[PDB]
């Protein structure tokens, strides 16, 4: 499945996001994109909660 | 290129 729920997807996935792009980056990519990287939907708000974005969750 | 700023950033 790969979508196993880990903290380590956590830390790359804040860092993925507010790297430079990713924040301004459309949800319908970073959605579909955290679920399919591991991160099962409890996980993409987590890392979104964490980085916030509060825009379109 | 876009589609490698998805991979290889969240490769590590």
């Amino acid at each position: 499945e790969n979508v196993l729920p880990r903290e380590p997807l956590i830390a790359t996935a804040v860092k993925f996001l507010q790297n430079s792009r990713v924040r301004q980056s459309p949800l319908a990519t970073r959605r579909a994109f955290l679920k399919k990287k591991g991160l099962t939907d409890e996980e993409i708000d987590m890392a979104f909660q964490q980085s916030g974005t509060a825009a379109d969750e | 290129s876009q589609e490698k700023f998805f991979q290889e950033l969240f490769d590590s």
